[PDB]
């Protein structure tokens, strides 16, 4: 029917979209910077593939979520 | 950052690379060894040491100094740069200073007299020698 259906409230209170956008970006950006610094300073004999993979994956995850929340914060509501 | 694509490889520019890698390794090892020695001397020689944990720390420091000596000999023989004279001098001075400071601490913590000003002077001399070694290690 239509009477026994609950209203569809958002999973994340919209007032939390700004607070969540900055943080998730900042952390992300930080890690990103680290990665790039690591790729300029370290020579061929001082590079670890597992460390690079780990830091790059963390940066990618945090950055994806931050970019989503920002894109939704401006009002595109993807 | 994994593709070379170079035709004429210059070994003179690769020698500098295989020197930089080594000196970074040695700096890490020496800083870690100094930190470990200071931490062991501060956490095992407060009021009772019994010369057992101090002996284990001395054995670990001797093994670390031996590994550093092997790395210094490797960087002296194999690579093109000298990296030996200053390195061997600093390694010998640091090993002697660490052994002397450990002996003074183990004698002051297991005697009738409690050396406080002498221990402070020993720590200050160790920090001064470490500062000179850091100025000499670039
Ligand atoms: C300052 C702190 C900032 C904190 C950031 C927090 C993020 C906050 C998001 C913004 C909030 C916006 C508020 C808002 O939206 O209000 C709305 C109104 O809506 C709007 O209309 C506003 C919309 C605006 C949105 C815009 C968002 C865009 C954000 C983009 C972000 C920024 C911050 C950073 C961009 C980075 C740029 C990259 C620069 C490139 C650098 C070039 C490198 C140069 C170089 O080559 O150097 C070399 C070294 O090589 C390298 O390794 C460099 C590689 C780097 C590559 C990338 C790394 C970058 C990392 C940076 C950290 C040097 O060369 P040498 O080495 O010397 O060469 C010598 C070589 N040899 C010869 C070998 C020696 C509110 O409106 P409202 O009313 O609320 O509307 C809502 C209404 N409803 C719709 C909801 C109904
Ligand atoms: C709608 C939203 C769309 C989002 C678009 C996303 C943009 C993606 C950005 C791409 C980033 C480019 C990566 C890059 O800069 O490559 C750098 C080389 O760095 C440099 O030398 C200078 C290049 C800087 C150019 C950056 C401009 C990018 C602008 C894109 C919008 C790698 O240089 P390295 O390989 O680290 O060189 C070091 C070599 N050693 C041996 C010394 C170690
Ligand atoms: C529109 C398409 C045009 C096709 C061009 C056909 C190319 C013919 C191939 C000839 C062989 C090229 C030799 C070559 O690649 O040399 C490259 C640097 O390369 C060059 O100098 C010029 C090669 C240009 C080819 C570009 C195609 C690259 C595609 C890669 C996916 C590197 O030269 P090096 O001298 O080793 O540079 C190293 C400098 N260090 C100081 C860092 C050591
Ligand atoms: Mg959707």
């Amino acid at each position: 029917e239509l009477e026994a259906m609950s209203r569809y409230t958002s999973p994340v209170n919209p007032a939390v979209f700004p607070h969540l956008t900055v943080v998730l970006l900042a952390i992300g950006m930080f890690f990103t910077a680290w990665f790039f610094v690591y790729e300029v300073t370290s020579t061929k004999y001082t590079r670890d593939i597992y460390k690079e993979l780990l830091i790059s994956l963390v940066a990618s995850l945090f950055m994806g979520f931050g970019v989503l929340f920002l894109l939704l914060w401006v009002g595109i509501y993807v | 950052v994994r593709l070379d694509f170079s035709i004429t490889k210059d070994p003179a520019a690769e020698a500098r690379m295989k020197v930089a890698c080594i000196t970074e390794q040695v700096l890490t090892l020496v800083n870690k060894r100094i930190g470990l020695y200071r931490h062991f001397d501060e956490t095992v020689n407060r009021y009772k040491q019994s010369r057992d944990i101090s002996t284990l720390n001395s054995g670990k420091k001797s093994l670390e100094t031996e590994h550093k000596a092997l790395t210094s000999e490797i960087a002296l023989l194999q690579s093109r740069l000298k990296t030996e004279g200053s390195d061997l001098c600093d390694r010998v001075s640091e090993m002697q200073k660490l052994d002397a400071q450990v002996k003074e601490l183990v004698l002051k913590s297991a005697v009738e007299a409690e050396r406080l000003v002498a221990g402070k002077l020993k720590k200050d001399t160790y920090i001064e020698n470490e500062k000179l070694i850091s100025g000499k290690r670039q």
